[PDB]
């Protein structure tokens, strides 16, 4: 009962290549607040800022 | 067989670390953006000084 033919040999499966996706988002920029005038002249307000 | 499944667990862990280093906040694209913006501001400020 030993077969004369030799058995066929299986081919192993292909492994999966794990891949990541890196995307970026776009947040909208902020606008300016309102111009509020003050009492001070230029150099004092400049140094303060 | 247990050695093989241990190695596949190691591979999945390496994939997890790589996805972490891509998807964390301070990644390489952040520093590229910072170096570009800071370089432009730095050059213009150099000219004024």
């Amino acid at each position: 009962g030993q077969p004369l033919h030799l058995p066929i040999y299986a081919t192993p499966a292909d492994p999966k290549a794990l891949l990541s996706a890196a995307v970026a988002t776009s947040q909208g920029g902020g606008k300016l607040p309102e111009s509020f005038i003050s009492l001070w002249r230029f150099p004092h307000m400049l140094e303060n800022a | 067989v247990l050695q093989k499944t241990g190695l596949k667990t190691q591979q999945e862990q390496t994939q997890a670390q790589l996805a972490f280093l891509q998807r964390k906040f301070s990644n390489q694209a952040l520093y590229n953006w910072l170096r570009g913006r800071l370089a432009a501001i730095y050059f213009q400020f150099y000219d004024l000084v």
